[PDB]
């Protein structure tokens, strides 16, 4: 188990780890999060009392590295770093613990909530969404614009997300137009799949980073994101059976942990009734139609 | 974006533009087997492509062959459409092809713009506007060759005749959609009226009559009666 110390509290905020939060009133006492489950990636999130705006965080992996919080006041925002020192460190948190000033993971035993939601997520390939090579641990917020979304400002803080785009000569082969439109499995499986993904275990780590990316933050660009690749699957009539299975799976943990208070912004009644109902695999994702039915039926 | 009442003279402008109507691409007869089913034949159609500036018509005729083995295919139809007028747009010279193309039918954006996209720089356009080019099959002469292909043809036509010598493009092509409003809405009586009188005579070269200034204002009129005839017939007014 890991830990991620905090330097201190001096501003009231809402603080998130992966699907957990809970709220820090402004000096309180608060050293940070302790027990933090090994072998997933992680995301620690905020939201200041006093301005909601922006929604932030940090992707990390405690196996690569002692990650801390600290506030900073010019900036105005809780900063993830590094501590190369791991003698420091270790005696930071150790007198931290003594004196309890820490939130423990909250982790129930049955949940394989969080794995479910990160099976396929790769810090290495967060970092290649996310470029800031000099620092471990991956930053996003509310407001950071994809690459695709800059094509229709700044490159430095965008999300690099593989574009995908229907209507593109990536998309369709000359001589093959209707076929390769109505039909996108060339798309999936040759131009993605193997030519750019390599492998279907990547494009899910694409889709869940998106999703997550998408639910906490409430990056808009994320949610597209997460939507086209699903689409990509759905409007292929030719599919990995595998991957099928597997698509059913991630996206009913997905549905099932997103707020229901959000789902009218996060979801896009037109994809998932096209998935759903429309598409080559309409009766090929029978746990994301149930949950989808029983928890969401006014989108559909 | 889409071209509708507010924005129509751009019609008239000198940027190359050309209308393109489907919707006699696939064209059936529906009739009963002899088991008492119902079957459709295919018979020989045609994609409507307008030069409304200049009257230059690229009437491409689609053989029944076409749809040989094929399935689904009235939604083959709107790409076969795209393809052909794509085809059209490569095969003219750069300084002929249109800078903007618009689909009398919604249905023809996404074929269409799929197979443009080695043209990003041609828009493809829909238009609010209900123009009445699915009555082109009324005009005897290009029903004629329609009829007669054996195999793929396209076929040039000027839709205008010679009017072009005498008004703008404006009015050209205001008469062109008032012919071909009044052959749709009763084509027996629009062509009564075009023909009644065996001195004026259609010219080997042309489409319509060889009207003078003041007949195609009497023409015009009686179409304009014709339509409003039907209206009233129609609605009971
Ligand atoms: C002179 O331009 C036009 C353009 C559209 C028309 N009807 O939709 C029309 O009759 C005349």
């Amino acid at each position: 188990m890991n830990t991620v110390p905090f330097t201190s509290a001096p501003i009231e905020v809402t603080i998130g780890i992966d699907q957990y939060s809970f709220n820090v009133k402004e000096n309180q006492p608060f050293h940070g999060i302790k027990d933090i489950p090994i072998g997933h990636v992680h995301v620690i999130h905020f939201q200041h009392a006093d301005n909601s705006s922006m929604r932030y965080g940090y992707w990390f992996d405690c196996r690569m590295g002692n990650f801390y919080i600290q506030y900073d006041p010019k900036d105005g925002l809780y900063k993830m770093m590094e501590e190369r020192d791991g003698a420091k460190f270790e005696n930071i948190v150790h007198n931290f613990k003594e004196r309890q000033m820490m939130v423990s993971y909250p982790k129930i035993d049955e949940d394989d909530t969080w794995y479910n939601l990160t099976e396929f997520v790769q810090m290495d390939k967060i970092r290649k969404i996310v470029r800031k090579d000099e620092n471990q641990f991956s930053y996003v917020d509310s407001s950071m614009t994809t690459v695709q979304e800059n094509e229709l400002s700044d490159p430095a803080h965008s999300l690099n997300y593989t574009v995908i785009n229907f209507k593109s000569r990536e998309a369709i082969r000359p001589g093959h137009e209707m076929e390769d439109f109505l039909d996108k499995s060339y798309y999936l499986n040759t131009v993605m799949l193997q030519g750019i993904f390599k492998n279907s275990s990547n494009y899910f780590g694409e889709l869940q980073f998106a999703f997550l990316n998408a639910m906490f933050f409430g990056n808009y660009g994320s949610s597209l994101q997460w939507h086209a690749m699903i689409e990509l699957i759905c409007s292929s009539a030719t599919v990995p059976k595998h991957m099928l299975d597997k698509l059913d799976e991630i996206l009913y943990y997905q549905i099932k942990t997103l707020p229901e208070q959000y789902s009218d912004i996060l979801l896009n009644e037109r994809v998932w009734n096209i998935c759903l109902y429309s598409s080559f695999q309409k009766n090929s994702l029978h746990n994301t139609e149930k949950i989808m039915e029983n928890k969401y039926p006014e989108l559909l | 974006g889409a071209m509708n009442s507010s924005n129509y003279a751009e019609l008239f402008n000198n940027d190359i533009k050309l209308f393109v109507d489907d919707t006699n691409v696939y064209r059936v007869t529906v009739h009963k087997t002899f088991e008492g089913n119902v079957a459709t034949k295919a018979i020989n159609g045609c994609i409507f492509t307008l030069n409304p500036k200049t009257g230059h018509l690229f009437l491409k005729i689609i053989h029944t062959s076409v749809w040989a083995g094929q399935k689904r295919l009235s939604q083959l139809a709107k790409w076969k459409t795209a393809e052909e007028v794509s085809a059209l747009v490569r095969s003219l010279p750069k300084e002929e092809q249109p800078k903007q193309i618009i689909v009398t039918r919604k249905a023809m954006l996404d074929p269409l713009e799929v197979h443009m996209l080695d043209f990003p720089n041609i828009a493809i356009r829909p238009t609010e506007l209900r123009l009445p080019f699915s009555a082109a099959m009324s005009i005897d002469k290009l029903s004629d060759v329609v009829m007669k292909a054996t195999e793929p043809q396209m076929v040039l036509f000027n839709i205008y005749d010679d009017w072009l010598d005498r008004i703008s493009s404006y009015t050209a092509f205001s008469r062109l959609t008032l012919l071909l409003r009044a052959l749709k809405t009763n084509e027996e009586s629009a062509k009564m009226i075009l023909l009644s009188d065996p001195t004026i005579t259609i010219k080997s070269y042309h489409l319509w009559p060889s009207f003078t200034d003041e007949q195609w204002i009497t023409i015009e009129s009686q179409m304009r009666d014709l339509i409003l005839t039907e209206y009233g017939r129609k609605y009971n007014v």
